[PDB]
RNA sequence: AAUUCCUUGUCGGGUAAGUUCCGACCUGCACGAAUGGCGUAAUGAUGGCCAGGCUGUCUCCACCCGAGACUCAGUGAAAUU
RNA sequence: GCUCGCCGGAAGACCAAGGGUUCCUGUCCAACGUUAAUCGGGGCAGGGUGAGUCGACCCCUAAGGCGAGGCCGAAAGGCGUAGUCGAUGGGAAACAGGUUAAUAUUCCUGUACUUGGUGUUACUGCGAAGGGGGGACGGAGAAGGCUAUGUUGGCCGGGCGACGGUUGUCCCGGUUUAAGCGUGUAGGCUGGUUUUCCAGGCAAAUCCGGAAAAUCAAGGCUGAGGCGUGAUGACGAGGCACUACGGUGCUGAAGCAACAAAUGCCCUGCUUCCAGGAAAAGCCUCUAAGCAUCAGGUAACAUCAAAUCGUACCCCAAACCGACACAGGUGGUCAGGUAGAGAAUACCAAGGCGCUUGAGAGAACUCGGGUGAAGGAACUAGGCAAAAUGGUGCCGUAACUUCGGGAGAAGGCACGCUGAUAUGUAGGUGAGGUCCCUCGCGGAUGGAGCUGAAAUCAGUCGAAGAUACCAGCUGGCUGCAACUGUUUAUUAAAAACACAGCACUGUGCAAACACGAAAGUGGACGUAUACGGUGUGACGCCUGCCCGGUGCCGGAAGGUUAAUU
RNA sequence: AGGACCGAACCGACUAAUGUUGAAAAAUUAGCGGAUGACUUGUGGCUGGGGGUGAAAGGCCAAUCAAACCGGGAGAUAGCU
């Protein structure tokens, strides 16, 4: 049956991309937290 | 005129419609068109403020001269076009100078009559002039409360207003709802009544006819649940309250006009 | 009545036999008028009942055709304790 | 390799999205593949994706986002003008054939086309952040021409049949070609030309619009399809030589006519209906400032340029979404033959597959089926299930009724094949000739050929002629809901919700109301024939009585009563 | 012409049987309703939690919902095991 994850790269980029996150300060806070934790990839990208 | 459709189908049994043969068929005047998007009842916050609105056939807006300030030049009406935006038909006039405009269709107007606007215009159905000149006791329409603001009241099909007295710089009108209202005496208006008077008698017949016009179904309060609406739920059919709005304001009688600014203009509230 | 406890109320129809069904009586425990009353053609994967045809539902099961269940070779779990 | 079986409006072919080497070659069976495994989408190594015309990129814009200034807000911030982004929409152009193990409208062959620059030449009003035009738009309906395509008849090349016949009304195969270029047809739309004026299109206009004249009865726009050319070309059944036995090199006849015909084209067409059906840019034209020899524009010629990114493979699935090599889900494009109304259905074509454990045997029992003496619901909560009817044409058909219906009510009759009617009829299609002229893709005749329902009569076979597949059980009484519709994704589809209709009630526009600490936004670019809320819920007959209680509406100067003083 | 009828694709889920350690954490098989519309579908956008949306079932809001998920107050508190 039709289930939740239907991939769409354009929607993925526009909803969780680097620019989309950084557009607001909450996303900046998330980026700072991930940088502090030292995650390998800060956000989804190519 | 009013015509009934015979019951070939249950969705057709009760259909009664008004068909006007004189209305022009064909695309309207393009230079007077502009796009008009439908909102669905959601404000700029994306929240539903008004309910029961959505869908409906796509429509295009049409520019209508509610001011009629182009005085001194007569015009000839070409045809009576149909307007989906409002309930009344709109006449396409052409001035002797080649300028084309749309106006509300007064009753008794056919393609070919003359039209004149101004202080010295002749008294005939359709002519526009301020109440400085109209004799006391006549019926006009498309009136305005502030000079130059454009026609503001009695604009729906089949309606009008009756002037009863002029005292100094203020005249008195009897609105369609029965109110007795003062208004400044230097406002212009159009004589006669708005056409398509038989607009009342149409019968939609089926829910699809209403939905074509973009109106969503309404849910009764008494069948709801307690958490969303004060009329609440319960087993069977229980009401046991006083009728009330969904937001807690009692209906069926409560007044709500609280505008102390403009109460000076009302002579008699409706009865 | 989607009411009615006493109630499988009483009478009539239908069956050999009818607490279900239809038509009346009315003593309405405890109907009833826009939280609507009465009726209504057509409509309903809607509730109830009755007929004709049909038959393995049944009287009472019999035989046959295929996949498993059995045997041999190979791979090779689980609940619980 | 031979035989068998299955799919075949798919289990066939091509994309989009999504995935990323899963594609090809060589090489190994450690681990994976529900058994073996020399095999593989496995492990290792190598190779493979070529664009002025295909997409992206690019010009424009909708829903909407951001948003200088600006408004508002404890701070963080919210909303918004100028503006900029944002396709699922609008904007220029390539066809056919041939080649790799893996690429092909990209490589090669032949034949094209578009855009911009530069220069030469001849003429010369050029100019916009402005004005006009066009781009530019709904549903349903109908029918004339077409085309794809198929069938048949000829034509060419083969063949004479393992067992009765099988030189002929016998069998097999083929009988193919684009873009561009010219032609302007079937057909659709619209009168044209000139002159003189004008409170309009922010100024301006010779442009648009309006007015007044004269003059002519054709004059433009659009337009499928067909013909010629492209094309003496390619392709071509085959045949010839090697087959480093996969393939390779040569050569290569016939390459026509009739009929049928699309959901595709004319058609963004025509008729008709109400619920009245995007925007902007490219394109044409008008002028503003400015520039005037210029500059620039125009037309011909030659020349140069057309950047970058993707191009492998799967794509209704073993590669995507589902923990799996999962009976599940996933948008678009193409649509052969036979019978059939059909894109249903059964058997085939091109093509693709036999679904990654097997071999034996024929216990109970389970699962999916077939038949069954006589009875025919006696079973059971309940005809659950199963059984049964089932097509076309014709005849015939009740109560009730909102006259529409009920109603395919019920019920009955005929159905194959052969001959004749008629050597193939009605009907359709339609050339050669004949004539006339507008000499054209022209007009009238004319019937050759081609195709061809249905019906009647006569005869004939079977137990059975709508023989397979496919394909309504019917009637009577009755409760509820008027009807179509919607709902508890995943135990409840209903008498529940909704609905058209009816009633009350509030709202005079800076409307009522609603989201917002606010600006602001919806209501609505609407104005009481309108909008919000509540109650009932087609239609017909109707809708007693009670204002004490509680609410709501109108008045209190009689009493009580706050901050203040 | 018809929120007209029969019936494919398409949408949905009324009945029965199997399955329930399933080929599937809601299928399949044989029937079934709608099928020019209040129709269905592709792409993109908006509505954020005591809130949204809801032809209204306390339904849906990422296999969850009479108050989503993550992190924190936080070693909440537990006259109970």
């Amino acid at each position: 049956m039709k289930r939740t994850f239907q991939p769409s790269v354009l929607k993925r980029n526009r909803s969780h991309g680097f620019r989309a996150r950084m557009a607001t300060k909450n996303g900046r806070q998330v980026l700072a937290r991930r940088r502090a934790k030292g995650r390998a990839r800060l956000t989804v990208s190519k | 005129a009013v015509v009934k459709c015979k019951p070939t189908s249950p969705g057709r049994r009760h259909v009664v419609k008004v068909v006007n043969p004189e209305l022009h068929k064909g695309k309207p005047f393009a230079p007077l068109l502009e796009k008009n998007s439908k909102s669905g009842g959601r404000n700029n916050n994306g929240r539903i403020t008004t309910r029961h609105i959505g869908g409906g056939h796509k429509q295009a807006y049409r520019i209508v001269d509610f001011k009629r300030n182009k005085d001194g030049i007569p015009a000839v009406v070409e045809r009576l076009e149909y307007d989906p935006n409002r309930s009344a038909n709109i006449a396409l006039v052409l001035y002797k100078d080649g300028e084309r405009r749309y106006i509300l269709a007064p009753k008794g107007l056919k393609a070919g009559d003359q039209i004149q606007s101004g202080v010295d215009a002749a008294i005939k159905p359709g002519n526009t002039l301020p109440m400085r000149n109209i004799p006391v006791g006549s019926t006009v329409h498309n009136v305005e409360m502030k000079p130059g603001k454009g026609g503001q009241l009695a604009r729906s099909a089949g309606t009008y207003v009756q002037i009863v007295a002029r005292d100094g710089a203020y005249v008195t009108l009897r609105l369609r709802s029965g109110e007795m209202r003062k208004v400044e005496a230097d406002c212009r208006a159009t004589l006669g009544e708005v056409g398509n008077a038989e607009h009342m008698l149409r019968v939609l017949g089926k829910a699809g006819a209403a939905r074509w016009r973009g109106v969503r179904p309404t849910v009764r309060g008494t069948a709801m649940n307690p958490v969303d609406h004060p009329h609440g739920g319960g087993e069977g059919r229980n009401f046991g309250k006083h009728p009330v709005t969904p937001w807690g304001v009692q209906t069926k009688g409560k007044k709500t006009r609280s505008n102390k600014r403009t109460d000076k203009f009302i002579v008699r509230r409706r009865s």
